[PDB]
C-alpha cells in the first residue's frame, strides 16, 4: 500500500498542478524513479514546483533550478545533496551519510545546524546572517556571496574558503592551525579596517586577497612596508592597491 | 570585444587583479586553455599572452610508454562550479580547472625535451614567460548580450566628438570554454620622448610611396578591422623583422615594396615603424572595427588631430612610468593615436 500512496499523491500533485509544468515528464522520471529507484533521482530543469515525499532508498539529490517552495524531510541520503536555486525555506537536519552539500544560489536566511563529519560544502549565493559551528571534516568551503558579518571559526583542514562580497565587518580569530599547500582564502570586498597582530604569524603559504576592505593608512602602510621590503615572508597577501 | 569586458568582470568579481587575467581574444576563445602554455614577456608590452602554436604539450612534451595513464594525469582538470553575478539573481556557471600543487612539483622535478618546435626559438628569445593554472571554462553555452565601458579615455569625447553609441555586441560563448587564466611562471632552465622620435620616424616615413601605402592601408584593414589577421601581419611583420626577406606570396606584397625602399632595400626603420604601429594598435585593443571603419573614412586626421590637443595635454605618464614598469594604458591608448595618424599622415601624403 505505501507504493500505492506515493502513486496517488504523485498522480493529485501532477495533474492538480496549476497548469505550467513538464510534470508529465517529471512523472514518467519519478515512476522509474520510484519504480527501481534510481540513483541521482534527477530533477533538474524540470521545474517541480513541490517536491513530495521521496523514496527512502534515496542516495544522491539533485535539484536544481526547481521549486519555491520549502523541501520536505530528506530522511536518509547517501552523498551528494545538490539543492541550487530552489528556495529559501530551512535544510532538513543532515545525516551521517551527508557528506557534500552544495545549496548554492539558494535563499534560506538560516543555515541550520550542520552536524556530522560533512566535507564538502558550498552555501554560496545565500542571505545567511550567522552560521554555527563547521565540522572538522569540512575542507572545501565557499561561503561566497553572502550577508554573513560574524564569521565563525574556521576548521582545521580547510583549504579553499571563498567568502567575498559579505558584510564582514572584522577578520575572525583565524584558525591558522592550517597549513595547506596555498589557502585560498578570498575575503576580498569586506568591512575590515581592524587586522589581528598575528599576520606575522600566517606561513606564506597563503593567499588572503583582503582588497576591497577599508583598512586604516597606519596598517596598511605597515602591510608596505613587510611587502616594499624584500623580505615579504609571511601570507601573499594582496591588498587593495586600489583595486 | 565582451570577452575582453566580461572577463576582465569575472576576474574582479570573483578575484580581483590577481594572477588570474581575463582572455582577450574573442575568436581565439578555447585555443589556450589548461596544459596550454602560451605565454612570453618576450619585448612585448608588459600584458601580452601570444597565440602560438606553442602549449604546455608543446614545450614540455612527455614521449615515453607511461602517456597513456598521463591521460588520466593530465586531463585530469578540475571542473569545480563557481556562480558569477553581478548586475550586469542572474549566475553565469564558470568552472575553475587548475592544475594540482602535485603535479606543479612533478613538472618541476621533471625536465624538458630536446626536439621542440621552431615558434619556440622564434618565441622565447628574452621571454619571461607567465604559464595557465587556474583557468575558468564555461559549462553551457552562454550567449550574453553586453554594452561598453572605460575609464576617462573620454578626452575623445570631450573634444568636439560626443560618443553617445551602443554597444549592443551579443557573442556566443558554446560549452567547455575560457574566460580567464591564472598566470605563473617557470622561465626557462638554460636548457627620446616618441614625440621625437616619432620625428626621426616621420622623416624615414615620409620616405615612402603611394599605391604601396593604399596596400599598407588596406592590409591594415583586414588587419586591424578583425582580431585574426592582426596576429596573421603581426606573425608576418615580425618574420620580416628577424628574417630580413621576403616570400613572394604575401598579400601585403607592395608594403613589403615600401618596406623595402623604393630601391628595395629594407629600411629597418621603415620596419621597425610598422612594427611600433602595430604596438600602439594592439595597445588599442577592439579598435579594430573603428579603424578599418576609419580606413574607409580617410579621417584619421580628425582623430589624431584630436587626440593631438590630447597628447600634447598627455606628456605627463609615459615619462612618470619607467619602461619597464607598469605605464597608464591610458595615456599609451592616446600616444598610441598620435602615432597612428602622425606617422600614417606624413605617410599617406606622398614623399
Amino acid at each position: 500500500t505505501s507504493n500505492e500512496h506515493y502513486l496517488r499523491i504523485l498522480t493529485e500533485w501532477e495533474k492538480n498542478s496549476s497548469p505550467g509544468e513538464e510534470r508529465g515528464i517529471a512523472f514518467n522520471r519519478l515512476s522509474q524513479c520510484f519504480q527501481n529507484q534510481e540513483a541521482v533521482l534527477n530533477l533538474s530543469d524540470l521545474n517541480l514546483t513541490s517536491l513530495p515525499e521521496l523514496p527512502k532508498h534515496i542516495s544522491a539529490l539533485i535539484v536544481e533550478n526547481n521549486k519555491l517552495t520549502s523541501l520536505p524531510k530528506l530522511p536518509a541520503f547517501l552523498k551528494e545533496l545538490n539543492a541550487d536555486n530552489n528556495r529559501l525555506s530551512v535544510i532538513p537536519e543532515l545525516p551521517e551519510s551527508l557528506t557534500t552539500l552544495s545549496v548554492r544560489s539558494n535563499q534560506l536566511e538560516n543555515l541550520p545546524v550542520l552536524p556530522n563529519h560533512l566535507t564538502s560544502l558550498f552555501v554560496e549565493n545565500n542571505r545567511l546572517y550567522n552560521l554555527p559551528a563547521l565540522p572538522e571534516k569540512l575542507k572545501f568551503l565557499h561561503v561566497y556571496y553572502n550577508r554573513l558579518t560574524t564569521l565563525p571559526d574556521l576548521p582545521d583542514k580547510l583549504e579553499i574558503l571563498c567568502a567575498q562580497r559579505n558584510n564582514l565587518v572584522t577578520f575572525p580569530q583565524f584558525s591558522d592551525r592550517n597549513n595547506i599547500r596555498q589557502k585560498e582564502y578570498y575575503f576580498h570586498f569586506n568591512q575590515i579596517t581592524t587586522l589581528p597582530e598575528s599576520f606575522s604569524q600566517l606561513d606564506s603559504s597563503y593567499r588572503i586577497n583582503i582588497s576591497g576592505n577599508p583598512l586604516s593608512t597606519r596598517v596598511l602602510q605597515s602591510l608596505q612596508r613587510l611587502t616594499s621590503s624584500p623580505d615579504y615572508h609571511g601570507p601573499q597577501i594582496y591588498f587593495s592597491m586600489s583595486d | 570585444s565582451v570577452f575582453e569586458e566580461i572577463t576582465r568582470i569575472v576576474v574582479k568579481e570573483m578575484d580581483a587583479g590577481g594572477d588570474m587575467i581575463a582572455v582577450r581574444s574573442l575568436v581565439d576563445a578555447d585555443r589556450f586553455r589548461c596544459f596550454h602554455l602560451v605565454g612570453e614577456k618576450r619585448t612585448f608590452f608588459g600584458c601580452r599572452h601570444y597565440t602560438t602554436g606553442l602549449t604546455l604539450m608543446d614545450i614540455l612534451d612527455t614521449d615515453g610508454d607511461k602517456w597513456l595513464d598521463e591521460l588520466d594525469s593530465g586531463l585530469q582538470g578540475q571542473k569545480a562550479e563557481f556562480q558569477i553575478l553581478d548586475n550586469v539573481h542572474q549566475k553565469i556557471k564558470i568552472s575553475e580547472n587548475r592544475i594540482s600543487q602535485q603535479y606543479l612539483a612533478t613538472l618541476e622535478n621533471r625536465k624538458l625535451k630536446r626536439e621542440l618546435p621552431f615558434s619556440f626559438r622564434s618565441i622565447n628569445t628574452r621571454e619571461n614567460l607567465y604559464l595557465v593554472t587556474e583557468t575558468l571554462e564555461t559549462v553551457k553555452e552562454e550567449t550574453l548580450k553586453s554594452d561598453r565601458q572605460y575609464k576617462f579615455w573620454s578626452q575623445i569625447s570631450q573634444g568636439h566628438l560626443s560618443y553617445k553609441h551602443k554597444g549592443q555586441r551579443e557573442v556566443t560563448i558554446p560549452p567547455n570554454r575560457v574566460l580567464s587564466y591564472r598566470v605563473k611562471q617557470l622561465v626557462f632552465p638554460n636548457k627620446r620622448n616618441m614625440k621625437e622620435k616619432l620625428e626621426d620616424m616621420e622623416s624615414v616615413l615620409k620616405d615612402l610611396t603611394e599605391e604601396k601605402r593604399k596596400d599598407v592601408l588596406n592590409s591594415l584593414a583586414k588587419c586591424l578591422g578583425k582580431e585574426d589577421i592582426r596576429q596573421d601581419l603581426e606573425q608576418r611583420v615580425s618574420e620580416v623583422l628577424i628574417s630580413g626577406e621576403l616570400h613572394m606570396e604575401d598579400p601585403d606584397k607592395p608594403l613589403l615594396s615600401s618596406l623595402f625602399n623604393a630601391a628595395g632595400v629594407l629600411v629597418e626603420a621603415r620596419a621597425k615603424a610598422i612594427l611600433d604601429f602595430l604596438d600602439a594598435l594592439l595597445e588599442l585593443s577592439e579598435e579594430q572595427q573603428f579603424v578599418a571603419e576609419a580606413l574607409e573614412k580617410g579621417t584619421l586626421p580628425l582623430l589624431k588631430d584630436q587626440v593631438k590637443s590630447v597628447m600634447e595635454q598627455n606628456w605627463d605618464e609615459l615619462a612618470s612610468s619607467p619602461p619597464d614598469m607598469d605605464y597608464d594604458p591610458e595615456a599609451r591608448i592616446l600616444c598610441a593615436l598620435y602615432v597612428v595618424v602622425s606617422i600614417l599622415l606624413e605617410l599617406a601624403e606622398g614623399p
